[PDB]
């Protein structure tokens, strides 16, 4: 559809990506914006149920919106490195909104 | 809760004075003391806004005050269109909820 | 300016009742709106009270959300939808409109009354 | 005669007016609703314009009450507002032959039930509109439509089917809307396409045998495209202005007009072009091209200008029997620094050459000293439109000039420049313009009155301390010097040049 | 390379800047123009335009509501102390300007300084039932040579003020004082009580709500 | 990813350029009597992924958008003062003034 | 012409993945998957880092200074409130210079509490002169909850001066109408696990 | 800055203590205090860190002393190689430097 | 573990200098450094530090912006950059180690120090 949502994308580091050195999470969600939001050509005589289709598609005027998130959770992971393992925060990588630019 | 008298008598022509307690959120928070007549078989009507404003309509003999927590309706003289439950109501910030008294059976000889 | 009114009638205990305020003389759409009732014998006692277009409305707590209010400012019109009724509710309810035109101040005027009686 | 009322600011439909008008022209004034009095008792109107009014009801049947009306114009009206209340629409319309209806607002269920039925009309206008999307059912009305015009308006999604019901649509216009995904072209007999202006992300064609298609104009300009269009299912595709899109680049031969101006082609494949034969115009001005590899057999014989500029072009490479009709080419200051001596020195028909901002320079001849690797600029004759700019060499060739005659010359952004050859040998019966400008030029050598053809010449911000003295005819007319030094310049030696002069520009002294 | 023009750019975002704010404003069409009275704005039309410049798409109405003044009988209660400042707001001028408080999308208190050099930790309450306060906020004052305006998000106390009986409620602007030290003086002197301060009402204006 | 970067000087990537929209003569409007024009400043940008290429980048999803794009982060709002009948309203706007923008 | 209804969602599904991929070893300033009964402590630092610029940034927890060290005797007959002392030592160690520290954060864990108290947070400067942090409004609850303060100027503040003991207040609200209120909060690993700083920094290795 | 004495005589034998007194954001802050020993013509050598610890290489004979403001260090028998100028060193948050007191001439009979 | 120095010699006022600690025997980009002086007379001065990597440095506040440090760790060096001298300067400038590591809390190993002065 044309509504920008998060899509449930459940990414597995075991069988997605074939991946042994990331032990901590074994997965997270990976909710990723899909959506084509169109440009709303403007009108000063248009009518007042089309007025409500800039909120979902050009919220702020982009002259070329697009399905971006809004709002990011970080994700922390644990990966062995060396002798030592670490672990480490990987910074805006849960998306939670999607907003259409 | 507001507080009042339940019965009061006065002879006509004489000036009787009710009076309601409140609850320093009742009368004491600042909010709006409404004074309310109810004649035998009748609605309830304003006599008395904000405690001490008479509202339209009313004869010039009804006069009301506010002092802290106490609310004061002064009947200057009596007659015979007086007999009525007198209410006082006005808002709480306790029970969130406009409280009126135990109505006054104002009579008179 | 007056508040006629309706819905009165006796109930079985454990019903519902609707009651209207048909009002005019004032413009309905900027006053708020208010519901009093008194039991035979005693003193008035708060049952509702609602605002400019119903969005927000606010009761006593003896009938709180077990009784609901609405306002239908086309018609100028009021509604009380009662829910469960019993043993204290017995009373005549008044329609009151404030004073003022947006406050939510006191009552201005007053309505007539209708008799619900729940006791059976 | 006429009864024409533009702003008269009448309420209402005049009745002043005989019973003997065929064109009752109302667009612009003061009208709110059209009532059937006065408007039913006349009935030998052939155009009914109340567009630009106020119009918000109209009753039933008061189109119906006219059986000879041919142009209904309502434009730029509050149809929505008032026919969405339960106002009489349309209905059946016997013979008009064009309808206007743009800016009235209308919602998809708002123009199904507006238009009604027409069994002829040749125009539809729903252009200025809020159509969200278009049924199957929309349409369903009109057996045969040959303008519709669909733009100004919010469209998103056109089901499959929404077209179908009007087998005879030529022109479509789709632009200034937001489509986004198209597919599934079938209307197997459209003639003229719009789709400028849009938000549209892929044009994809079902590659099944069906019927011939034949679309000749398809704009794609101002889009988001990724992958450029299936033009093997367009055999018949005259224009194709693709201008301001997204696409990489990773019979047919038909083409005419093609415009991929301001894309994102980062290599033009070679096969591209051997598939496409016909071509007559080439844009693209502000791309990323790498290199044209115009090398290859049958690649755009009949090509007429090429249109590269504004790109990073390392390397061109253009020889004999591949592509030898261009007539103007358009290089602006892409990467042309250094060339072999045949991509101008062996094509032919080509007339304006383009290198500013550019380091090449021109070729020698066998007593100039010319630099090693040039480009050789003899061997045309009809190349008389060059323009070199940015080599910053300060002593020109002689003989890549000759055995052409040159007709203008633009030389500028080329500091220490001196003139001495080229300009004066070999050339008497041409050279009518040549300006130096923005350059550092310091002795002048070429003789302005050798040559009796000079109608525009300028020598603007140039370091000269001397100018020729005319003897002989000529026919100069404008001579331009900013901000050059002078501190004497006599006119009595100069009579020379008085003969046609009505403007000289000169200052800074 | 993924690069575009600038000139459609900005026509493309003219005409969208275009369509968001008739959008916003829900304009269906630009309102006329002919019921319009000639001359400049009216002052506190001014007023509150230069103050506002110093779900939540749409557009929300402007209101500014100023504080109970100085010289009334509300504020003879407390007015003896200095370690706090007092401002009381009237109810009835705030259900005036939002008749309905599911309209209210933000409320904000400012003040203004007149010249503080030196830094004070300042500190805000709302008069809460009976006579205890709830805390809303605080904001560290650095030392300025101008007068600064301030701004307090005071949105869900105004809302359970428009849930409530009209009437004088109010905020105590206070000095923070460290629990291990004394009781200490309030430094900062606020215009209008020692350009009053006062509150602005974003609400949806409630013809459409 | 602020006004200050791309106000002083004009770098190739995802910022902020200059746009005052003016009402009277550049969007035809007789009605919004005050502000007479404002500095909606969009923003452009080729901004590619990270690891083809600083501030920009400090949200950057490639994994949640079909490309990277040049979207604001920090958005201003705008008042104005408009007639609707004989009442002067003043309404602000939010989401109005692009100050910075990130790449997505 | 046929709008089409939806992107086939298994494409858009690789190219999310791959594009995760890029971006997961974009963020370790990594180009390949490194490669080689892992023990509890980075299971504790995990477990503290779930419960509460672009490139992935190393966490580290340094603990509390033990309340049986004597440096909290000086201030024990101060009852409204908690005295949360770290070794500048072991942050160091963790962080070796100040300019990769990016966040630092305080936890707090409270293990029961019934009352409707409002804290406020501080430092030594050592000169018992204590600056404010930040406040945090507590409710009652049936529930161990965690607690998080911005601390990041402070650890920055520590980093630029020698190594030594230097600490924080968890001292209540005490209005001026109401002074020397009482801290009825109570803190695990004080009040008869223990809290500790959760350091956001740059990796030394790829920085 | 650092409050030491200047000149600190003696003998051969004894147990004498070197003082160093600050103002609580130095010795009283919690931070690392150091003891340098400068021989005639050598440079300074760490003796005491944290005002508690022995360096490496430096025999027993050697101890420090802390205590609020206060802290100092003590030497149990002075040799010849003893007579050296000592300094206490540690970080100062009020300068935000790492600031040395004025050494006292430990001198050996 | 020594560290010896480079970049002495006589300085006329208002000149420019640098000097050199090449250090071994230790892990040098794993340790604090630090910059002492001690002019002929007067007891020891601290002069700079810088932390493990350089990008933290600290300077004295009487001779803050004139003297920058700096390190190479690749080299086992470390730099400390004189500009506009003043009389007071005329001291050995030793450089010096830390405790431990990843430390700031004071110096360990010392340096042999040069002898750098400004005069007419
Ligand atoms: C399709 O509609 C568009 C939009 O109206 C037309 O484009 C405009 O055409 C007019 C012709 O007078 C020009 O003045 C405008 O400048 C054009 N604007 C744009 C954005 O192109 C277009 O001509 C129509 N196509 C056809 C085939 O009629
Ligand atoms: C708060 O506002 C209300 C109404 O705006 C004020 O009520 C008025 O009070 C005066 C003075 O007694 C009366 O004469 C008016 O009749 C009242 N109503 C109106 C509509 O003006 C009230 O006084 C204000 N509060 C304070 C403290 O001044
Ligand atoms: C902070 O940590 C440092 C190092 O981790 C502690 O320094 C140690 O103190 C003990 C006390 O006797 C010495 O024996 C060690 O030699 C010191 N160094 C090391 C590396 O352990 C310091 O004591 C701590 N501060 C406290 C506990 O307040
Ligand atoms: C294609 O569209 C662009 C858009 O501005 C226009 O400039 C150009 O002239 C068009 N091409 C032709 C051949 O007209
Ligand atoms: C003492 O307090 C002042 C400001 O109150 C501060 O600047 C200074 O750093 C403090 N002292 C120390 C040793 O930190």
């Amino acid at each position: 559809e044309k509504n920008c949502c998060v899509r449930q994308l459940y990414i597995d580091f075991r069988k997605d990506l074939g991946w042994k050195w990331i032990h901590e999470p074994k997965g997270y969600h990976a909710n990723f914006c899909l959506g084509p939001c169109p440009y709303i050509w403007s009108l000063d005589t248009q009518y007042s149920k089309v007025l409500a289709l800039y909120n979902q598609h050009n919220p702020g005027a982009s002259a070329s919106p697009c399905c971006v998130p809004q709002a990011l959770e970080p994700l922390p992971i644990v990966y062995y490195v060396g002798r030592k393992p670490k672990v480490e925060q990987l910074s805006n990588m849960i998306v939670r909104s999607c907003k259409c630019s | 809760a507001l507080t009042q008298l339940s019965s009061m008598s006065g002879s006509p022509g004489q000036t009787v004075t009710i009076t309601c307690t409140g609850s320093s959120s009742n009368i004491g928070g600042g909010y709006y003391l409404n004074w309310y007549q109810q004649l035998p078989g009748a609605a309830p009507k304003l006599v008395i806004y904000n405690a001490n404003n008479r509202a339209s309509g009313v004869p010039d003999r009804f006069s009301g005050s506010k002092s802290g927590n106490l609310a004061s309706l002064t009947i200057t003289g009596l007659q015979a269109e007086d007999e009525a439950v007198y209410f006082c109501g006005c808002y709480d910030s306790s029970l969130s909820s406009v409280v009126f008294g135990g109505g006054t059976h104002l009579t008179v000889l | 300016v007056q508040l006629v009114e309706s819905g009165g009638g006796l109930v079985q205990p454990g019903g519902s009742l609707r009651l209207s305020c048909a009002a005019s003389g004032f413009t309905f759409s900027s006053y708020y709106m208010y519901w009093v009732r008194q039991a035979p014998g005693k003193g008035l006692e708060w049952v509702s009270g609602t605002s400019i277009g119903g969005g927000s409305t606010w009761y006593a707590d003896s009938v709180k959300g077990r009784f609901t209010i609405s306002r239908d400012n086309a018609k100028n019109t009021l509604y009380l939808q009662m829910n469960n009724l019993k043993s204290e509710d017995t009373a005549v309810y008044y329609c009151a409109k404030d004073l003022n035109s947006r406050s939510y101040k006191g009552m201005g005027d007053w309505g007539q009354g209708t008799q619900v009686t729940v006791s059976s | 005669k006429e009864a024409l009322c533009h702003g008269l600011g009448l309420l209402q439909v005049p009745s002043v007016l005989s019973l003997d008008i065929q064109a009752l022209y109302l667009s612009g004034n003061q009208l709110q609703s059209i009532l059937v009095s006065p408007l039913g008792f006349y009935t030998a109107l052939r155009h009914l314009d109340l567009s630009d009014n106020q119009i918000s009801f109209l009753q039933a049947g008061v189109f119906q009450a006219l059986p000879y009306l041919e142009h209904l114009n309502l434009a730029h009206n509050r149809l929505a507002t008032g026919m969405a209340l339960n106002s009489g629409g349309l209905g059946r319309l016997p013979l008009l032959v064009s309808l206007d209806l743009s800016g009235n607002s209308l919602h998809g269920n708002l123009v199904e039930r507006l238009l009604g039925e027409t069994p002829r009309l040749r125009t539809l206008s729903l252009a200025e509109n809020s159509l969200t999307r278009l049924a199957r059912h929309t349409f369903w009305g009109m057996p045969a439509v040959e303008q519709l015009d669909l733009h100004s308006n919010v469209l998103m999604d056109i089901e499959d089917g929404a077209f179908e019901a009007l087998p005879h649509l030529t022109h479509l216009n789709l632009s200034r809307n937001s489509l986004t995904c198209i597919s599934d072209f079938s209307l197997q007999q459209l003639q003229v396409l719009d789709l400028s202006c849009n938000s549209i992300e892929a044009f994809q064609t079902a590659p099944e045998p069906q019927a011939q298609f034949q679309l000749a104009w398809l704009d794609l300009r101002e889009n988001k495209l990724l992958h450029f269009p299936d033009l093997a299912v367009f055999p018949r595709l005259i224009y194709l202005n693709v201008s301001n899109n997204l696409i990489q680049l990773p019979p047919l031969s038909q083409l005419l007009n093609l415009d991929l101006s301001y894309n994102e082609i980062e290599l033009v494949p070679a096969s591209f072009l051997e598939h496409l034969t016909s071509l007559r115009f080439l844009n693209l001005s502000r791309n990323c091209l790498r290199s044209f590899e115009a090398r290859q057999v049958d690649s755009l014989p009949c090509l007429v200008l090429l249109d590269l500029s504004h790109n990073v072009l390392e390397a061109l490479e253009l020889g004999t029997k591949v592509l030898g009709s261009l007539q103007t080419l358009l290089l602006q200051d892409n990467a042309l620094q250094e060339l072999p001596p045949y991509t101008f020195a062996s094509l032919a028909s080509l007339q304006r050459l383009n290198l500013q901002g550019n380091q090449v320079s021109p070729c020698g001849g066998p007593a100039e000293p010319g630099p090693p690797g040039c480009v050789d600029f003899s061997g045309i004759p009809t190349l008389h439109v060059l323009n070199m700019a940015g080599n910053s060499m300060g002593m020109l060739r002689a003989g890549s000039f000759l055995h052409t005659p040159l007709t203008e010359l633009d030389l500028s952004t080329n500091p220490g420049l001196d003139v001495a050859t080229g300009a004066l040998v070999g050339l008497e019966a041409s050279l009518e313009v040549l300006e130096l400008q923005g350059n550092g030029l310091t002795v002048l050598r070429v003789d302005l009155p050798c040559f009796l053809r000079l109608k525009r010449l300028n020598l603007a911000e140039n370091q000269l301390s001397h100018l020729p003295a005319w003897t002989r005819a000529v026919s100069l007319e404008v001579l331009d010097l900013r901000n050059n030094s002078f501190s004497l310049l006599p006119g009595n030696a100069m009579g020379g040049l008085e003969t046609s002069l009505r403007r000289l520009y000169l200052q800074g002294n």
